[PDB]
C-alpha cells in the first residue's frame, strides 16, 4: 500500500548501518587518538598502562551503543514495513551514530590530553575520568533518543 | 484569477525585502567593525575629535539606513490580501539585490579605506579631507544602490 | 498540476531539509575537526 | 563503612524514605496527578504498596548507614 | 589546484547547466518549475523554517561573537581582571541579538495554527508562509552579522581597555551601533511579518 | 524625552557654569534609551529559565 | 573577515600577548630604572613594574648584571613557552619557526669547540651534542638529521648564514601560505627587515674576507623583502662599504641609517618601529613575533642600565633603544 | 545557570540604572594571619 | 562588579532579597528549593563548625554564600509554591478554580469550566494538560516583564 | 598482574554487553529494556574499571 | 493518507528528533573537547583547580541535556499518520533547538579554554569566566525555549 | 503569451540587479584596494591635501556605468515585457557588471601598485593614470555594450 | 514485479562492492600507516620485526570481514530479487566496509604509534595490542551487523 | 516555431555579454599584473609611459576585439531568431571571450616579468614584445573565430 | 525529423568553441611560462631570445591547431545539422582543445625549465628542444584525432 512503499526499508537499512557506521567512527577517532596519547606517555610511564587506557574504554562503549541501535533496527527491519517504520529506523540510526560520533570525537580529545597530561601529573586522572565521562553522556543521550525512537517505530503502525 | 499575479510572488518579495536587509546589516557591519579596529587604536584619548574619527562608522551606519528603508518600502507593498503581481515580485527581488550587495561593496570599501584612514589623519589632520572624500566616494556606491531600489521600487508597484 | 511523478513536493522538500540539516551537520564536523590539542601545556613537561 | 560513603548513602536513604513514602501515600489515596492519567498506572494501590516496599529498602539501607555513622 | 568542496561545487554546478540544457532544448524547459515548487510546497515547512533559522541563526551570531569578545576579554582579563566587568557589556550587547531572535520566534510561532485543507494553499497561506520564511531569515541572518560584529567591536574594546581604560569608551558607541543594526533587523522582520496573518 | 536628555544637563553647563559634556551626554542617552529596550527583552529570561 | 575565524584559537593568545605589550616598560619606567644608583635599588624600582617579584629570592650580594639579564630573559622565555604551550595548530607551527632561529643561534654557538647552549628557546634533545661534534663533516648526518633544522642544511659562520637563509625563505614561504592576511603582510615586512639585516650584517662580514666569492654570496643571502632581488645582488657583487652603500641607495627604507651612527641601533630602532606597527593590526599572530622582539630589547635595556650602574660609566645609559 | 543569571539582571539591569561605581576600596591597614603559604607569592606570582 | 561611588546608595542592601528572589523566580521549584534550603542549612547551622577551619576553595565559595543560598532555596520553595511544583509534581491543597465536565468518554478531549480562581500559586488543574504550554509560558512571560 | 587483569577487562568489554545484549533480546521482546541491559552491562564493566584503576 | 497526513509527513517529524539530539551533541562535544584540553592542560601545574575548570564541560554536557529533552518530546509527538502541519512542527523545534545548542557549545567550548586558562594564570578571572560562560550556554538554552514553544504546538 | 511570459521580466529584474552588483563591487574593491594602499612616503603627503584619489576616481566612475545601465533597465522593464526583451535587458546587465567588475579589479591593482611604490619621483603620478585609463576603458567598454544592447531591447518586439 | 524491480539488484551488486572496498581501504590504511612505523621502528632494532607487525595482521583481518560479507551477499544476488534484499544487503555492505574502515583508521594511526612504543618501551606492547583489539572490534561490531542483516536478507521475502 | 523558440534570444545575449564579460576579464588581469610589473619603472622614469605600456595596450587590445565580437554579435541577435544562430553567437561570445581570458592572462604574466627584466636590462624588450605579440595573437584568433561564426551565424537560417 | 533536432548545433557552436579556447588557454600556460623563464634569463644572457622563445613558438603551434580545428569545424555547422555531427563536432573541439591544453601545461613547464637551464647550459639546449617536440607533437595527436573526426562528421549524415 501508499503507507508501505518498496522503497521504505531504505531508510531502515541505511539507518541500521549508520548507527554502527558512526559510532565506529567515533569510537575509532577515540581510540586512535587516546592510543596515540597512551603510546606516546606509558614509553616513560609503563606502570600507568592500566589506568590511562580508560579512554579508549569509553570509546568502545560508544561502539557498544552503536552495535546495539544497529541489532534493534536490523531486528525491526521487514520487507513490508510502514514508511514510518523506515524514518524512525533513520532517526535512531542517526540519532545514536551521530550523537557518538561526536561523543567519541570528544572522547579522543580529551584522552589525549589528559593522558599526556596525567603523565606529569597523577591527580588529574581524576579530572580526566570525570571529563570523559561528560563526553560519554553525549553517546548515551543519543543512544537514549535511537532506543525510544526504535521503540516507537512498529507502535499503532499499519499496513 | 490572474496569471499575471500567482500566489507565489510574495516569495519573491520578501526575498528582497531579506536581500536587502542582510546584505545592508552586512556592509553596514563589516564598514562599523574593520573601521573601528583603526579608531581602537587611534585617537589618543582626545575627547573632542571623537566626533572626526566616529564618520566611517556613521557612513556604514547610513548604508544600513539605506537597506532599511528599501526593506520597508518593499514590506509595505506586501499584503496577503492584494493583487501582488509576479513582475512585481521580481522588481522588489532586484530591489533588494541591488540596494543590498550595493551596500555591502560600499562597506566593504568604507572599511577598508577607514581602518587605515582614521589612523592616518588622526594623527596627520591633513589628509582628513582626502580620506573623508574617499569615504564618500565609498558611500555614493550604496547610494547609487539605495536610488536603483527606489525606482525599482516605483516602477514594479504600480 | 503536479510538477513531477519522480520529484514530487514531498520528496523535493524532504531533499530540502535533510540538505539543510547535513549542511550544518558539515559545518559543525568541520569545527569539531580543526580541534587541535594544546600539547605544550600537557606534554612531556 | 567509610564516614564519606556512609553520610551520602544515609542522606540519599533519608530522602529515599521521605520521598518514596509521600508517593506511596498519594499512589494509595488515588491522587490525581499519580492516577489521573490514562498513561499511568490503572490500580493506585497495587504500585503504591511497591512504592512502599523500596521506601522500606530504602529504610534498611538509612538505619544501616546510620550504624556507620 | 583543488579541493574536495570546490570540487563538489562544480561537479553539482555542471549537472544543474547540464540537466537545464537538456530540459529547455528538449521543449520541456517548464518542468523545471520553481514557482509550481512555492506554490505545492507546505506552507508550514516556510513557516518553521523562518522561525528554526531565525532562533538559530541569532544565536550562532551571538555565541560568534560571544567566544570571540570572551576569549579575547578573558585573555586580557591574565593582566588586567579589572576589563572583565567593565567590557562585559559586549558580551550583554551580543546576548540581546539571541533575545531578539527568541523574541520574534515567539511572536512568528504565534501566527502557526491549523490550516483546513480546503483552505491549505489560499493565497494568505502562502503569503503568510513566506512572509514567516523570509522574515525568520532576515532576523536571523542580520542577527547573525550583528553578533559577529559585536562580538569583534567588544573584543577590540576590551583588548584597548586592557591598554588603557581610555580608549574603552568609544568603542562602546561602535557596540552600540553594531546594537542598533540587530534592532533594526528585528523591526524589519517584524514589519515583513506585520500583515501575515495565522495559517486559516 | 529623548532631546531633553541630550539637551537639558549639557546645556546647563554651557550657560551657567562659567557643552564638553554633551558627547558624553549623548552617548548615554543613546545607550540609556536603547538599553531600556534591551533589558526589558533580556528579563525575559526569568520565564526562559523558568520554563526550561 | 580577520578576527571572525581568529578567536577560535588564538583569541586568548593574542589578549594575553598584548597584555604582555601593555607590560613593556615605558619610556619613563627606563628614566626611573636610569636614575637608580645601586643593582639593589633597580631591582627594587624594577619590582615596582610588571616584572614584579622576579629577583625576589636574590639578595644584594648575589645580585649582579649577570643575574638580572638571566632573570628577565628567564622570565620572557617563561612567558614565550607559556604562549606555546596554550597555542596549537598554525600558531603553534608559527612560535615553533621561532625557535628554529634560536636553534641555529644555538647550533652555530655550541659548534665552536667553553659554549654552552646560551639560549633556552633554541633548545633541543641533541644540542649539547653540538658541544662535542667538532667533525662539521658528521654534523647533519649525526646530530641535526633528527632536528626541525634538518630541511635547512645542504669558519662556521658559512653553516650559520646557510641556515638562516634557508630557515627564512622557509618560514617567509610559511606566513605566506597558512597566515591570515594581516598577520600575512605584517610577517611577511617584518621577514623582508631580519633578512635585510641579515644581508647587511653578512655583506659587512664578507667585507673582511678575501674568500668571500660574490656567487658564494648567493648561498648565504636570503634574497627576501624589499632590498630582494636587487639591493641583494648589489650586496653579493658588493666588494667593500662603498659597495654597500651604493646597494643600500636604491631603497627607500634603511637608506642614509648605515652611513651614520651605530649600525645595530638603527637596526633595532627600526624594528621597534615595524613591531609597534605590528602591534596595531587586532586579530593577527604577528603581534606575538613584536612582542618577542620587544621583550628580547627590553631585556637588552634592562642589562644596559644594570651595567651602567654597576661599573658606573653612567655617560653611556641612556643610548637604551625603545619606543615605549 | 540561575544564580548567574540574577547576577547578569542586577550588574547590567539593576546596577546599571543606577549604580555610578568606579569608588576607591576601604581597605584598610591592619594586621592579619599572614600564612606561610604566601612563600607562594613573590616567587610563582609574576 | 564595581565599587560603589562614596556614599551613594549601596546595591548590595536591595541585593540581599533581588539576587535571591530572581534566582527563584528562574529556579521556581519547591522539590529543588528545599534540597538548597537543606544544602544551606547544613552550613548555616554548623556556622561556628566551618568558620575556624580550613575550607578550600569550593567549599569556601558555598560556605561564604551559605546566607546566599538560604535565601535562593527559601524564595525559591515560595516560588515553587507559586509555580505550584514540587519536583515535576504539582500541589493541590485547595480546590480548583477549573471543574472538568460531568462525564466524558475515555479519551475524549475535555476542557474545564472556570468555576472560580484558584487561591494562591497556579492552579494544579493544568497540571498535565496538553494546553498547559500556553498559559503556563503566558503567565510566566508577563510575570517576568512585570516584575523585570 | 595488571597484563592479565587488563586482558580480562577488555575481554569483559568486547564480551560481556554484547552477550547481555543478545540474552535478554532472546527472553524478551521489548526492544527499549534489552537496549537497556546491554548499555548497563557496559557501563558496569565501565565502571568497575574505574573503581578498580582508583585502587590502584 | 490524506492531504493533511501524508506518509512522509513522519519523515519531518523523524529528522527533527534525530537533529535536536545530534546537533546538541556535536555542540556539547566541542565544548567538552575544548575545555577538556583547558582543563587538562591548565591541571597538569595546578591540579587543585579540577573542580572550578570542570564547569565548561559540565555547561557543555546540559547543553546536550536540551536537546535530549526536546528530542524526547517531539519523539512522542511522532506517528505514523500524524499531520505534515505536527512534522514540521517537530522539524522546526528539532533544527532549533539543534543549531542553537550547537552554536552555544562552540562558544562554551572556546570561551571555557580561554577562561580556564586565564583563571588559573589570573584567580579574579573565574567569575568572569563562569559568567561568559552562561551567557554562552543561555544561547541553547533560547533554542531550548522555541523548541519547547513550537512543540507545544505539535496537535 | 508565447512571446511575453509572466516570467520574462525575472531576466530584466536579473539584469538590473548585476548591473548595480557586479560594478558596485569592482569600484569597492578599486577605492578599497588604492585607498588603503597609500603608505610610505604618501603617510605624510605634505604637497597636498589629496594624493591617491584618481583610482577611487574612476572607481567611481565604474559604479556610475553600473547605475546608468541599472536605471535604464529599470525604465525598460514591465509587465507584459517580451522573454527576448528579459534576456537582453539579463546580458546588458551582466556586460556591465562584470566588466565593470574586471575594470574595478584593475584599477584597484594598479592604483595598489602606485600609490604603495609611493616615491617623489613625479613619473608614477603623472603616467600611471594612463594605465588607469586602460583599465577604467574595460567598464567603458562594458558600458557601450550594455547601452547598445539595451536600446535593442524593445527594437521590433512583438 | 512491485517488489522485485529490474534495479533491485543494483543495490546488491554495490553493497557486495562497498563491503570489500570500504573494508580494504581501511585495512589498507591500516597496514600503511603501520608499516611506516613499522620500517622506522626497526631501522633501529630489527629484531622485534615479528613482534612489530601485528597492526598490520589486525588490519588485514577487517578486509577479511569485507571478503566474507562480500562472498555471502554475492552469493546472495539474484536477477529477479526483491528491492527489500537489494536495500538490505546494501545496508550490510556500507556496515561492514565502514565500520572496517574506521577500525582500519584507528587500527593504523595506534599500530603506528605502538610499534615505536613497544620497541622503546617492551611493556607498551601488550598495550598496543589492547589498543589495537579495541580498534579491531569495531570491524568486529561491523561485521556483526553486516552478518544480521544479510541473515535477514531474504527470510520471510516475497 | 521550433527552430525559432523563444529562448533562442537568450543564448545569444548570453554569447554577446560573455564576449565582452571574459575579454574585459582577460584585459582586466593582463592590465593589473602588468601596472604592478611597471611600477618597477618608480625610479626608471624614460621608460613609464614610452616603452613599458606595451603589455596594457596589448591587453587593452585584446578588450577591443571582445567589444567589436560583442557588438557584431548584438546587432545580429533578435526575438524570433534561430536557435542555431542563438548556438552560433553564444559560440563566437565564448571563443572570443575565453580566448582573450587566456591571451590577457599570458600578457599580464609575460609583462610583468618582462618589464621588470628590461626595467633591469633594457636588451630584453625587443625579445618581450615579441613573446608578447605570441600571447595577443592567440586571442587574435579567437577573434577570427568569433568573426567565422557570426558571419555564419544568419546565413542559411531559416 | 528526430535525428537532426533543433539542438543539434549546439554540440558544434561548443565544439567550434572549445577547439580554439582550450587550445588558447594551453598556449597561453606555455606562452606565460616560457615568457617568463626568457625574460629572467635574456637579463643575463641576452643573445639566447632567438634559442629560447622556441617553446613560445611551440604554444603558439598548438594554437594554430586550435584555430583550424574551430574553422574546420565552423564550416561544418548548420541549422538542420544532424544531432550525430554536433556530437562529432564536440568531440573534436574537445579533442582538440583539451589535448592542447596538455600540451601547453607540458611546452611551458618544459620550456620554463629549459629556459632558465640553458643560459646556465648551452648543451641542454638540443635536449630542451627534443623534451618540447615530444610535448608538442603531444597535441598533434589531438589535431590528429580532430581532424579525422571531423572528416567523420558529415560522411554517412543522413
Amino acid at each position: 500500500t501508499e503507507l508501505c512503499p518498496v522503497y521504505a526499508p531504505f531508510f531502515g537499512a541505511i539507518g541500521c548501518a549508520s548507527a554502527i557506521i558512526f559510532t565506529s567512527l567515533g569510537a575509532a577517532y577515540g581510540t586512535a587518538k587516546s592510543g596515540v596519547g597512551i603510546c606516546a606517555t606509558c614509553v616513560l610511564r609503563p606502570d600507568l598502562l592500566f589506568k590511562n587506557i580508560v579512554p579508549v574504554i569509553m570509546a568502545g562503549i560508544i561502539a557498544i551503543y552503536g552495535l546495539v541501535v544497529s541489532v534493534l533496527v536490523c531486528y525491526s527491519l521487514g520487507q513490508k514495513q510502514a514508511l514510518y517504520t523506515g524514518f524512525i529506523q533513520l532517526g535512531a540510526g542517526l540519532s545514536v551514530g551521530l550523537s557518538g560520533l561526536a561523543a567519541g570525537f570528544a572522547i579522543g580529545i580529551v584522552g589525549d590530553a589528559g593522558v599526556r597530561g596525567s603523565s606529569q601529573q597523577p591527580r588529574l586522572f581524576v579530572g580526566m575520568i570525570l571529563i570523559l565521562i561528560f563526553a560519554e553522556v553525549l553517546g548515551l543521550y543519543g543512544l537514549i533518543v535511537a532506543l525510544l525512537l526504535n521503540s516507537r517505530a512498529t507502535q499503532d503502525v499499519v499496513c | 484569477s490572474n496569471i499575471y499575479a500567482p500566489l507565489y510572488a510574495p516569495f519573491f518579495g520578501f526575498a528582497g525585502c531579506a536581500a536587502a536587509m542582510v546584505l545592508s546589516c552586512l556592509g553596514a557591519a563589516i564598514g562599523t567593525a574593520k573601521s573601528g579596529i583603526g579608531i581602537a587604536g587611534i585617537g589618543t584619548f582626545k575627547p573632542e575629535l571623537i566626533m572626526k574619527s566616529l564618520i566611517p562608522v556613521v557612513m556604514s551606519g547610513i548604508l544600513a539606513i539605506y537597506g532599511l528603508v528599501v526593506a520597508v518600502l518593499i514590506a509595505g507593498n506586501l499584503s496577503p490580501t492584494e493583487d501582488y503581481t509576479l513582475f512585481n515580485g521580481f522588481m522588489h527581488l532586484s530591489c533588494g539585490l541591488c540596494v543590498g550587495f550595493a551596500c555591502l561593496s560600499s562597506g566593504y570599501a568604507i572599511g577598508m579605506v577607514g581602518d587605515v584612514g582614521v589612523r592616518k589623519y588622526m594623527h596627520q589632520p591633513r589628509l582628513f579631507v582626502g580620506i573623508v572624500l574617499i569615504l564618500i566616494f565609498s558611500e555614493v556606491l550604496g547610494l547609487y544602490g539605495m536610488i536603483v531600489a527606489l525606482i525599482l521600487n516605483t516602477r514594479g508597484s504600480e | 498540476d503536479i510538477l513531477s511523478s519522480i520529484w514530487t513536493e514531498g520528496l523535493l522538500m524532504c531533499l530540502i531539509v535533510s540538505a539543510l540539516l547535513l549542511f550544518i551537520l558539515i559545518v559543525a564536523l568541520s569545527w569539531i575537526s580543526n580541534l587541535d590539542i594544546t600539547y605544550g601545556a600537557l606534554e612531556k613537561s | 563503612v567509610s564516614t564519606g560513603k556512609a553520610w551520602c548513602c544515609t542522606v540519599l536513604s533519608a530522602f529515599g524514605v521521605v520521598i518514596l513514602s509521600v508517593i506511596a501515600h498519594l499512589f494509595n489515596t488515588n491522587h490525581e496527578s499519580f492516577v489521573g492519567s490514562i498513561n499511568d498506572p490503572e490500580d493506585g494501590p497495587a504500585v503504591a504498596h511497591t512504592v512502599y516496599l523500596a521506601a522500606l529498602v530504602y529504610l534498611v539501607f538509612f538505619v544501616f548507614c546510620g550504624f556507620q555513622v | 589546484k583543488f579541493s574536495f568542496s570546490h570540487f563538489l561545487y562544480y561537479l553539482v554546478l555542471i549537472v544543474v547547466i547540464v540537466y537545464g540544457l537538456y530540459k529547455l532544448f528538449t521543449g520541456h524547459g517548464s518542468d523545471i518549475n520553481f514557482g509550481k515548487f512555492l506554490l505545492r510546497t507546505s506552507p508550514y515547512m516556510w513557516a518553521n523554517l523562518g522561525i528554526a533559522l531565525c532562533v538559530g541563526l541569532s544565536v550562532v551570531g551571538a555565541a560568534w561573537g560571544i567566544f570571540i569578545t570572551g576569549s579575547s576579554m578573558i585573555g586580557a582579563g591574565v593582566r588586567a581582571p579589572r576589563i572583565t566587568t567593565k567590557n562585559l557589556i559586549s558580551i550583554i550587547f551580543c546576548e540581546v541579538v539571541a533575545i531578539y531572535g527568541l523574541i520574534i520566534a515567539i511572536v512568528f510561532s504565534s501566527k502557526l495554527t491549523v490550516a483546513t485543507a480546503e483552505n491549505m494553499y489560499s493565497k494568505s497561506n502562502l503569503y503568510t508562509g513566506y512572509s514567516l520564511f523570509w522574515a525568520g531569515i532576515t532576523v536571523g541572518a542580520s542577527n547573525l552579522i550583528c553578533g559577529i560584529a559585536v562580538g569583534i567591536t567588544g573584543a577590540t574594546a576590551a583588548i584597548s581597555d586592557a591598554a588603557d581604560s581610555a580608549l574603552f569608551v568609544k568603542i562602546l558607541v561602535i557596540e552600540i551601533f553594531g546594537s542598533i543594526l540587530g534592532l533594526l533587523g528585528l523591526i524589519v522582520g517584524l514589519l515583513m511579518a506585520g500583515k501575515a496573518s495565522e495559517f486559516q | 524625552c529623548i532631546p531633553w536628555l541630550l539637551l537639558v544637563k549639557p546645556l546647563h553647563f554651557k550657560f551657567t557654569h562659567k557643552g564638553d559634556i554633551m558627547i558624553h551626554q549623548v552617548i548615554h542617552t543613546i545607550e540609556f534609551c536603547l538599553n531600556c529596550v534591551s533589558h526589558t527583552a533580556s528579563y525575559l529570561r526569568l520565564w526562559a529559565l523558568s520554563l526550561a | 573577515m580577520e578576527g571572525v575565524y581568529f578567536n577560535i584559537d588564538n583569541g586568548f593568545i593574542e589578549g594575553v600577548v598584548r597584555g604582555y605589550r601593555n607590560g613593556l616598560l615605558s619610556n619613563n619606567q627606563y628614566i626611573n630604572l636610569t636614575q637608580c644608583d645601586t643593582l639593589e635599588d633597580l631591582k627594587l624600582q624594577l619590582s615596582s613594574t610588571d616584572y614584579g617579584n622576579f629577583l625576589s629570592s636574590v639578595s644584594s650580594e648575589s645580585l649582579t648584571t649577570s643575574l638580572i639579564q638571566e632573570y628577565a630573559s628567564s622570565k620572557l622565555y617563561h612567558e614565550f613557552n607559556y604562549i606555546r604551550d596554550q597555542s596549537s595548530g598554525s600558531t603553534r607551527k608559527f612560535m615553533d619557526y621561532i625557535t628554529y632561529g634560536y636553534m641555529i643561534d644555538n647550533v652555530a654557538l655550541m659548534i665552536t669547540g667553553i659554549l654552552q647552549r646560551c639560549h633556552p628557546l633554541g633548545w633541543f634533545d641533541t644540542l649539547p651534542t653540538l658541544s662535542v661534534a667538532t667533525d662539521l663533516e658528521s654534523l647533519y648526518e649525526t646530530v641535526l638529521v633528527d632536528t626541525p633544522l634538518a630541511p635547512y642544511f645542504k669558519n662556521i659562520e658559512i653553516i650559520r648564514n646557510k641556515l638562516y637563509k634557508a630557515y627564512l625563505e622557509d618560514f617567509y614561504n610559511f606566513v605566506t601560505e597558512e597566515i591570515p592576511e594581516p598577520a600575512k603582510e605584517c610577517m611577511q615586512t617584518l621577514l623582508g627587515f631580519e633578512a635585510d639585516r641579515r644581508s647587511i650584517n653578512i655583506a659587512l662580514n664578507s667585507l673582511q674576507s678575501s674568500d668571500i666569492d660574490p656567487d658564494l654570496k648567493s648561498d648565504l643571502l636570503p634574497n627576501i623583502g624589499k632590498l630582494y632581488p636587487l639591493a641583494t645582488f648589489h650586496l653579493a657583487q658588493a666588494q667593500d662599504f662603498e659597495g654597500v652603500r651604493a646597494a643600500l641607495a636604491n631603497v627607500y627604507e634603511y637608506r642614509g641609517f648605515l652611513e651614520t651612527g651605530n649600525l645595530e641601533d638603527h637596526f633595532y630602532q627600526l624594528e621597534m618601529e615595524l613591531c609597534r606597527d605590528a602591534f596595531t593590526q587586532q586579530f593577527a599572530i604577528s603581534t606575538v613575533w613584536a612582542w618577542m622582539k620587544s621583550k628580547e630589547q627590553e631585556v637588552r635595556n634592562i642589562t644596559w642600565i644594570a651595567e651602567c650602574i654597576a661599573q658606573n660609566q653612567r655617560e653611556r645609559i641612556n643610548n637604551y633603544i625603545s619606543v615605549y | 545557570s540561575a544564580m548567574l543569571h540574577s547576577l547578569r539582571l542586577h550588574w547590567v539591569e539593576s546596577m546599571s540604572k543606577f549604580f555610578v561605581g568606579e569608588g576607591l576600596p576601604y581597605e584598610p591597614f591592619a594586621f592579619e594571619y599572614k600564612d606561610m603559604e604566601v612563600a607562594v607569592a613573590s616567587a610563582s606570582s609574576s | 562588579y564595581g565599587i560603589a561611588q562614596y556614599r551613594e546608595i549601596n546595591a548590595g542592601l536591595p541585593t540581599i532579597v533581588t539576587f535571591p528572589f530572581m534566582f527563584a523566580i528562574m529556579f521556581g521549584d519547591m522539590g529543588h528549593g528545599f534540597l538548597m534550603t537543606l544544602a544551606a542549612l547544613s552550613l548555616v547551622l554548623n556556622e561556628k563548625k566551618i568558620n575556624k577551619m580550613k575550607r578550600g576553595e569550593i567549599f569556601d565559595m558555598a560556605f561564604t554564600g551559605r546566607y546566599i543560598i538560604l535565601l535562593m532555596g527559601v524564595f525559591s520553595m515560595y516560588t515553587g509554591f507559586l509555580y505550584n511544583d514540587i519536583f515535576s509534581k504539582t500541589m493541590t491543597i485547595f480546590k480548583s478554580g477549573w471543574k472538568w465536565p460531568d462525564h466524558w468518554k475515555k479519551g475524549e478531549s475535555i476542557t474545564a469550566t472556570s468555576v472560580g480562581t484558584y487561591p494562591i500559586g497556579l492552579d494544579w488543574a493544568w497540571h498535565g494538560t496538553e494546553n498547559a504550554l500556553l498559559f503556563s509560558n503566558s503567565y510566566k512571560m508577563k510575570l517576568s516583564i512585570l516584575m523585570g | 598482574a595488571v597484563i592479565n587483569k587488563l586482558m580480562l577487562f577488555t575481554a569483559a568489554m568486547v564480551v560481556l554487553p554484547v552477550l547481555t545484549f543478545f540474552i535478554i533480546q532472546q527472553f524478551t521482546p521489548n526492544t527499549l529494556i534489552s537496549g537497556g541491559l546491554a548499555a548497563a552491562m557496559a557501563n558496569v564493566v565501565l565502571i568497575v574499571y574505574i573503581v578498580v584503576a582508583f585502587r590502584e
